């Protein structure tokens, strides 16, 4: 998750959402990206979830 | 200990073949992420609130 928002950061691609299904470690994901992207200063949009 | 028809929950989850406790008032079967196939008669302690 964090190479992801690493790639996305280097594209500068600021806005984005997360697709996920049930299959496991779904929540944290949200949770690690929460922390990941939270942290930043800067102003990224998570649209939805 | 506690929580014995956990493997059943898997085992019949790999086909999806569902699943029906009679006595496990268990909570941690409410999340259909992990136990997708879990048919429960009666609900959990959480449920008790």
């Amino acid at each position: 998750a964090s190479v992801m928002l690493n790639i996305m950061e280097e594209y500068d691609w600021y806005i984005f959402s997360i697709v996920t299904t049930y299959f496991p470690g779904y929540q944290d994901f949200e949770n690690k990206v929460r922390s990941t992207i939270e942290n930043s200063f800067v102003g990224w949009e998570l649209e939805e979830v | 200990d506690h929580l014995t028809p956990t493997p059943i929950s898997y085992t019949a989850g790999f086909y999806r073949i569902p699943v029906i406790g009679l006595t496990t008032r268990m909570s941690i079967y409410s999340d259909k992420s992990i136990h997708l196939s879990f048919l429960r008669t009666v609900p959990p302690y959480s449920h008790q609130a």
